[PDB]
RNA sequence: GUUAUCCGGAAUGAUUGGGCGUAAAGCGUCUGUAGGUGGCUUUUUAAGUCCGCCGUCAAAUCCCAGGGCUCAACCCUGGACAGGCGGUGGAAACUACCAAGCUGGAGUACGGUAGGGGCAGAGGGAAUUUCCGGUGGAGCGGUGAAAUGCGUAGAGAUCGGAAAGAACACCAACGGCGAAAGCACUCUGCUGGGCCGACACUGACACUGAGAGACGAAAGCUAGGGGAGCGAAUGGGAUUAGAUACCCCAGUAGUCCUAGCCGUAAACGAUGGAUACUAGGCGCUGUGCGUAUCGACCCGUGCAGUGUUGUAGCUAACGCGUUAAGUAUCCC
């Protein structure tokens, strides 16, 4: 279905398991077990972010216009 | 794997250690380069390639144990000198010859990988791989 | 060649039994030498177990034309570390003690030394026995890689 | 000769040329920004790199070769290696760039499976203490030996009742998970990872990390609850030359819960992280394959982690030894 290794269908995974995880960051606070997940999973679409504005400027922002992601902290 | 080089000379030298004619090392340009130099010096017995799932294995014999494994008067050394956090360039004439000649320098140059006494018959400096004693 | 005596101890119950330990080489002075280590009562007697200690320890050291070595060298014994380089004919030996006398007595005639690492004189030794004994001479290189002599010259 | 100054020896600030398990030395543990290094194949470019030629880097000094003061010191002539910077002509291996590729590195999907991982909500039993009764009727309790203490206002003991808090016996193991701290009566819910088998897919997206962030035992503190046991402080009894201690009898903070702050520990493997590569033997946990039977073993094996002896090699020695303190590369 599509592609489900491409950049873009990635980028698209870890931004909703993260707005998924956000509710369960919120209803319990002192889980931080989860938290630090949710770092972790922040930093690999970060990652892929960057990589992706490295190789293709188009597609890059396409996507995070596209899928709300907040624009890059390299300004 | 951040050097490749480093990787192939190690190997060597811990298969040697270990007293062990044969090892796998993964091959390259740099890497058949190298190793056949390493053929026409007389520092290794045999070389030869492997394939399978689309990698390169080079098997090489080492030269036999010296009249028993325990009494060994002599090793098989290997240094890395120019290393990606430093990399060492001569001229011509700084160009390094090990132990008075007893041993070998490999040189990257533009005319291709060598040993010091090519680069001293064509008169060209370049980059320093490693030492073989 | 005597070269340390120490009076090492033992302690007993009456009081300290004192003992004399020492280091000595032996050498021809023609390309033949060892170390030995004894220990007795007595200085004299010490000499001569070291005397046969070395004797029975011995090896030869490979030479060039001019009385040197074949080529540059490190070693390595305990904390003791050993650079021996190659010197033009008319240098004279140049080292400190333990390594010194070593090669003095192999009969080395030209020859650069300096220990690093520590200072004692039995490893220090010992460490330069380590050293000559692992120098390759031409020939012999010439035959392991299986290359003419005149090839590896140039 | 003595004193002062500088370099040496000093590898004693280490590029050449050191270290960090116990000697001085690994941040408590992660997440990550700058920064540094970064897999393979083809092409491009020529910034480094390399070779040739030119300009210049004043003379004096140092180096080499002669000459002159009777010699030398000193003076004079001629010449040059280094090494630096600038222009130009070439070379294209390595770093760097440009264009396209490739999976073994790193990920995504799929399908499995173990788990004291975390947070939240239910439930459970021993035991102990106190309170209310019935019996009973002199000592209980405690120490090396005693005494304080509790007791005829009925103690302790024993049976029946209530109430409350805190901790979870056996399982438990040289076992499991966690980044570390830590995590175990039972259950359910929300959720973090890990590993394994398949090509299903992207195609270097990697490794580390100055500053910065988050978590971080116990004690401690602020605010509100809660208070059985234990118990700093405090008091009494002893012991002792003395006893502001060890022992005993009582017992306040605190230990618990909610919301915060503090940010330290022998936060220890006294061992930073990633990768590659180097005998085995005996073990365990999770899975996969083949065999055994057609389901439990069983065997042989593939991985992933975990433990004990030990070869090479390392080490000052002890010891470490595929989970390195071995052989190499990178970052802190
Ligand atoms: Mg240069
Ligand atoms: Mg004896
Ligand atoms: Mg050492
Ligand atoms: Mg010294
Ligand atoms: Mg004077
Ligand atoms: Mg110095
Ligand atoms: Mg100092
Ligand atoms: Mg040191
Ligand atoms: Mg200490
Ligand atoms: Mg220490
Ligand atoms: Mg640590
Ligand atoms: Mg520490
Ligand atoms: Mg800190
Ligand atoms: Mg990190
Ligand atoms: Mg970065
Ligand atoms: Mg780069
Ligand atoms: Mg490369
Ligand atoms: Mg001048
Ligand atoms: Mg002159
Ligand atoms: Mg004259
Ligand atoms: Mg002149
Ligand atoms: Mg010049
Ligand atoms: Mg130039
Ligand atoms: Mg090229
Ligand atoms: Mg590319
Ligand atoms: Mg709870
Ligand atoms: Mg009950
Ligand atoms: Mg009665
Ligand atoms: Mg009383
Ligand atoms: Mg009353
Ligand atoms: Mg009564
Ligand atoms: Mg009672
Ligand atoms: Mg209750
Ligand atoms: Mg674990
Ligand atoms: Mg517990
Ligand atoms: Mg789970
Ligand atoms: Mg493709
Ligand atoms: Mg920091
Ligand atoms: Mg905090
Ligand atoms: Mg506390
Ligand atoms: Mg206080
Ligand atoms: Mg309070
Ligand atoms: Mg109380
Ligand atoms: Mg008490
Ligand atoms: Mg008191
Ligand atoms: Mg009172
Ligand atoms: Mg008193
Ligand atoms: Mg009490
Ligand atoms: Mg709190
Ligand atoms: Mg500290
Ligand atoms: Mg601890
Ligand atoms: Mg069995
Ligand atoms: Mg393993
Ligand atoms: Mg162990
Ligand atoms: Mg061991
Ligand atoms: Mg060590």
């Amino acid at each position: 279905e599509e592609n489900k290794g491409s950049v873009e269908f990635q980028v698209f995974c870890f931004t909703n398991k993260i707005r998924r995880l956000t509710l369960h960051l919120e209803l319990h606070k002192k889980d931080y077990s989860s938290q630090r997940g949710l770092r972790k999973t922040l930093g690999k679409r970060q990652r892929l972010l960057a990589y992706l504005l490295k190789i293709n400027g188009v597609r890059y922002k396409e996507l995070i216009s596209k899928l709300n992601i907040r624009e890059l902290k390299t300004r | 794997g951040k050097d490749t080089i480093a990787d192939i000379i190690t190997c060597i030298r811990n298969a040697d250690m270990n007293r062990k004619g044969t090892v796998r090392i993964v091959s390259t340009n740099i890497t058949e380069n190298i190793v056949k130099i390493l053929l026409r010096e007389g520092f290794i017995e045999n070389a030869r390639k492997h394939q399978e799932r689309n990698k390169y294995f080079l098997v090489l014999t080492l030269r036999h144990r010296r009249n028993k494994k325990g009494p060994y008067l002599n090793t098989f050394h290997l240094k890395r000198v120019s290393r990606p956090g430093l990399r060492i360039y001569s001229n011509y004439q700084r160009i390094p010859r090990i132990l008075g000649g007893m041993g070998i320098a490999i040189l990257s140059t533009s005319r291709g990988i060598m040993t010091d006494r090519e680069a001293r018959l064509e008169g060209i400096g370049g980059e320093i791989l490693c030492y073989i004693w | 060649n005597v070269v340390q005596v120490r009076r090492v101890t033992k302690v007993v119950k009456g009081g300290k039994h004192m003992r004399f330990r020492a280091i000595v080489v032996v050498g021809d002075k023609k390309g033949q030498v060892g170390v030995g280590v004894g220990k007795a009562k007595e200085v004299v007697s010490a000499v001569q177990k070291a005397a046969v200690d070395a004797r029975r320890n011995i090896i030869t050291v490979p030479m060039t034309k001019y009385l040197t070595f074949p080529h540059r060298n490190e070693a390595d014994y305990g904390a003791a570390r050993v650079m021996l380089r190659p010197a033009a004919p008319g240098t004279g030996v140049i080292a400190g003690g333990a390594v010194r006398t070593v090669l003095e007595m192999a009969g080395v005639e030209n020859a650069l030394g300096k220990q690093l690492g520590s200072n004692n004189a039995l490893n220090n030794a010992r460490a330069t026995i380590v050293a000559v004994q692992t120098m390759r001479q031409f020939s012999d290189v010439a035959r392991d890689r299986g290359i003419p002599m005149e090839e590896l010259w140039k």
